């Protein structure tokens, strides 16, 4: 038996790792299970374009074309596919999209919006990647059972937000391993529950709590520096100094990623006693998560000999 | 400083750890021990080495205290 | 000849945040404790049931200092209530023993924290 906790702040990738434990270790989502996510894909798409439009007021951004004003009114009341397309391709809308760190926008927004033709067909069935990309908040615990290398994994997914903290204390008993997820792409983002709080500082202070807690003295601490794909893209246009004003390295994936790893690993106040097992991950990439989780399992076996 | 080490209520052989042990207070003793402090080891009662004999002969009161 | 003095039975040293929390408890400041309990719920910074080396707890120190509002706030934020009634009885104070007797049943949800 292995008790495994998926921890981390809101939107860090926890439940996406949980989706991967289905497909990687099992037959995975059925066409019928995929079909159940259609309304979520639609909602995520609609809510994302609404969020961008709404932000254009806060940001003092006009539509590229006046005709989009009526499309925006139509969008709020709601042909829908046409309206979303025209808005998304507008230059004002795109200027706002480019500045999404100044508001709250789902990571999968452009994924879906760029695939609007496909997802809007009457016969649309979400693909497995479409499912992995969905955003559904996780409130309460999500204990699921899986068996890897013949280990009986008892896996606990929990809410990452600060409102969901109350559930965390009940699950702390007998934890073999924690996978602590950190969205690499959050250095320049603010919390949805606190827009004067940077997301990466929030993830540090929790990791300071979770790594140094006396409950997890013998627990294997695994750090997933997640959303590596989004980070690779973002780092070329948003400087790391937003998060770490002292950083004098390059705004390149390898250097900036390495620096973040160092900042998190430095939070370990028992370095001559305890390892952190760090992996760079893309939680939506099945091949990557399978490889990383295999490695993680080996660490857990080796640490329970 | 000249002429102000005239009066001390404590004898010069008193180190802080010895006085903390004399007062028998747990917190002060713990704080002093945490800072790498030592106490000299007394010799055997039936000692006839050169330093014990010389110290007893020169100043017996200081040695006994 | 330099008898070595060292702590041969060393307890686990308190964290700095824990030291600040119990120093605030023994100080008697009501305002400082509440932000610590909210941040210990949210950020999990301070274990409320921590133990200074001289055999005392935050609820138990509040028992010795006989302050009842810090008692009420701590036990509202779910301190381990067991074995504290004996210290209140030995303190021979009516208010503390009445408060711990009255709030043994605060409509307890999800049993006790581990
Ligand atoms: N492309 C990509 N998308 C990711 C990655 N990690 C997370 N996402 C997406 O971003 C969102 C975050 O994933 P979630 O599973 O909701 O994150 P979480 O930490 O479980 O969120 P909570 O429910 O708040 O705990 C989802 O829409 C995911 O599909 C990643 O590495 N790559
Ligand atoms: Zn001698």
């Amino acid at each position: 038996e292995v008790k495994l906790l998926l921890l981390g702040a809101g939107e860090s990738g926890k439940s996406t790792i949980v989706k991967q434990m289905k497909i990687i270790h099992e037959d995975g989502y059925s066409e019928d299970e995929c079909k159940q996510y259609k309304v979520v894909v639609y909602s995520n798409t609609i809510q994302s374009i609404i969020a961008i439009i709404r932000a254009m007021g806060r940001l003092k951004i006009d539509f590229g074309e006046a005709a989009r004003a009526d499309d925006a009114r139509q969008l709020f009341v709601l042909e829908l596919a046409g309206v979303i397309k025209r808005l998304w391709r507008d230059g004002g809308v795109q200027a706002c999209f480019s500045r999404s760190r100044e508001y709250q926008l789902n990571d999968s927004a452009s994924y879906y919006l760029n695939d609007l033709d496909r997802i809007s067909q009457s016969n649309y069935i979400p693909t497995q990647q479409d499912v992995l990309r969905t955003r559904v908040k996780t409130t309460g615990i999500v204990e699921t059972h899986f068996t890897f290398k013949d280990l009986y994994f008892k896996m606990f997914d929990v809410g990452g937000l600060r409102s969901e903290r109350k559930k965390w204390i009940h699950c702390f008993e007998g934890v073999t391993a924690i996978i602590f997820c950190v969205a690499l792409s959050d250095y320049d983002l603010v919390l949805a529950e606190d827009e004067e709080m940077n997301r990466m500082h929030e993830s540090m202070k929790l990791f300071d709590s979770i790594c140094n807690n006396k409950w997890f003295t013998e627990t294997s601490i695994i750090l997933f520096l997640n959303k590596k794909d989004l980070f690779e893209e973002k780092i070329k246009r948003s400087p790391l100094t937003i998060c770490y004003p002292e950083y004098t390295g390059s705004n390149t994936y390898e250097e900036a990623a390495a620096y973040i790893q160092c900042q998190f690993e430095d939070l370990n106040r028992r370095k001559d006693t305890k390892e952190i097992y760090t992996h760079f991950t893309c939680a939506t990439d099945t091949k990557n998560v399978q490889f990383v989780f295999d490695a993680v399992t080996d660490v857990i076996i080796k640490n329970n000999l | 400083l000249m002429m102000d080490t005239q009066f001390s209520e404590f004898t010069p052989d008193i180190t802080p750890i010895m006085l903390a042990a004399h007062t028998n207070n747990y917190e002060i003793i713990k704080l002093l021990v945490q800072k790498r402090v030592t106490i000299p080891r007394p010799h055997q009662i039936r000692c006839n080495c050169v330093e014990c004999v010389s110290s007893s002969e020169v100043d017996s009161l200081r040695h006994s205290r | 000849d330099r008898i070595p003095l060292q702590i041969v039975r060393a307890e686990t040293e308190l964290s700095a945040e824990e030291k600040a929390f119990l120093n605030a408890v023994e100080k008697g400041d009501y305002a400082t404790v509440k932000q610590a309990l909210q941040e210990a719920e949210i950020y999990y910074n301070v274990n409320i049931n921590c133990m200074d080396p001289l055999g005392r707890s935050a609820l138990l120190i509040a028992i010795e200092n006989e302050n009842l509002e810090i008692m009420e706030l701590l036990l509202n934020h779910s301190v381990y209530v067991g074995d504290a009634l004996l210290y209140a009885i030995r303190k021979e104070v009516v208010g503390a023993v009445e408060l711990l007797l009255s709030y043994r049943r605060p409509s307890g949800e999800k049993q006790v924290p581990t």
